[PDB]
């Protein structure tokens, strides 16, 4: 088989509406490890998206950490799209700031 | 503390004429002090810890010539597994190995280890006396009568009880202060009133290293297991790391419930309650 | 200090 990836999305620091921040997307237990990771404002790709080095664990399976810069307000969307081999579509994880 | 060094190793092919992606990372006390990436313009071992920057030269050329020998070991692998499985051309395949010494905190000998494993699934491993080992699959059994007439454990006995223990001593020695960081968590609870008469109650810690923490809501005196609900701990992308676990409760009765945080660097566990 | 499989392939 293929592992189905585990996603999170959240902020490094506490949500501040107005006050710049980064944006996490950390993505796990997924095999092979290939993997697509897009982080989106607004539905819209975000340009420069730093992405941490190919890495597993004991358990044989990968994880990445993706980040962003992002200024958090009310009106605008973040969420982390992944496209990989163990599932049919692209799966999208809306970044929930109580979360 | 006890303390680890471990070598996790990855080979990925692709369809074609291009030959697969090796890469290697090592781990002293689970940080990574050092990888190689053969997608890499020059490829070669590189420190990934400032205290690495004491070795040499020549450790670098070395230890980069040893990659590249692994390199073409991991290349001739998956052909092989190729063949075992039955596999036809066109896959994606990933062969990966774990190799590493587990010593004590009078800093002896613990364990070896060595294990391998084919499309991220238990292929073959050593066992803790190093001289045999286990072969999950049938495939993985030609691979074991062949490594018995092959001497192979001798082999990694020899390496994971002498080099390896020797030269985690010396990153030991040089990495002192720096693998033995620990950041505490802060805690905090945050009050999410819900439907029906209830409040969830999270439980957050935050900035904590190492990874390692729990997080346990007790009514009573009793953990509770019951409707918790929590998340896989998360880096939050400056060294430290993240968590909350979460209780529904009935609102008003907050104070009947209380959040505790186990985590090494603290002098003894955080207690907290919701704090209006 | 990393690993040498040498001569005894899968």
């Amino acid at each position: 088989i293929q592992k189905t990836p585990q996603i999170q999305v959240y902020s490094r620091h506490p949500p501040e509406n107005g006050k710049p921040n980064i944006l996490n997307c950390y993505v796990t237990q997924f095999h092979p490890p290939h993997i697509e990771i897009q982080m989106l404002k607004n539905g819209k790709k975000i340009p420069k998206v730093e992405m941490s080095d190919m890495s597993f664990s004991k358990d044989w399976s990968f994880y990445i950490l993706a980040h962003t810069e992002f200024t958090p307000t009310e009106t605008d969307t973040y969420a982390c799209r992944v496209k990989h081999d163990s599932m049919a579509e692209p799966k999208t994880v809306y970044w929930d700031r109580d979360m | 503390g006890p303390h680890s060094m471990r070598y996790f190793e990855t080979a990925v092919s692709r369809p074609g004429l291009e030959e697969p992606r090796y890469i290697s990372v090592g781990y002293v006390d689970n940080k990574e002090f050092v990888r190689f990436d053969s997608d890499a313009e020059n490829p070669r071992y590189e420190p990934r810890a400032p205290w690495m920057e004491q070795e040499g030269p020549e450790y670098w050329e070395r230890e980069t010539q040893k990659a590249k020998g692994q390199e073409q070991w991991f290349r001739v692998s998956l052909r092989n597994l190729l063949g075992y499985y039955n596999q036809s051309a066109g896959g994606s395949h990933t062969l990966q190995q774990m190799s590493g010494c587990d010593l004590g905190s009078d800093w002896r000998l613990l364990r070896g280890y060595l294990q391998f494993a084919y499309e991220g699934r238990d292929y073959i491993a050593l066992n803790e006396d190093l001289k045999t080992w286990t072969a999950a699959d049938m495939a993985a059994q030609i691979t074991r009568r062949k490594w018995e007439q092959s001497g192979a454990a001798e082999h990694y006995k020899a390496y994971l009880e002498g080099e390896c223990v020797e030269w985690l001593h010396r990153y030991l020695k040089n990495g002192n202060a720096t693998l033995l960081r620990t950041d505490s968590p802060k805690a905090h609870v945050t009050h999410h009133p819900r439907s029906k008469g209830e409040v969830t109650l999270r439980c957050w810690a935050l900035g904590f290293y190492p990874a390692d923490i729990t997080l346990t809501w007790q009514l009573n005196g009793e953990e509770l297991t019951q409707d918790m609900e929590l998340v896989e701990t998360r880096p939050a992308g400056d060294g430290t790391f993240q968590k909350w676990a979460s209780v529904v409760v009935p609102l008003g009765k907050e104070q009947n419930y209380t959040c505790r945080v186990y985590h090494e660097g603290l002098p003894e566990p955080l207690t907290l309650r919701w704090e209006p | 200090c990393s690993a040498n499989n040498s001569h005894h392939y899968i």
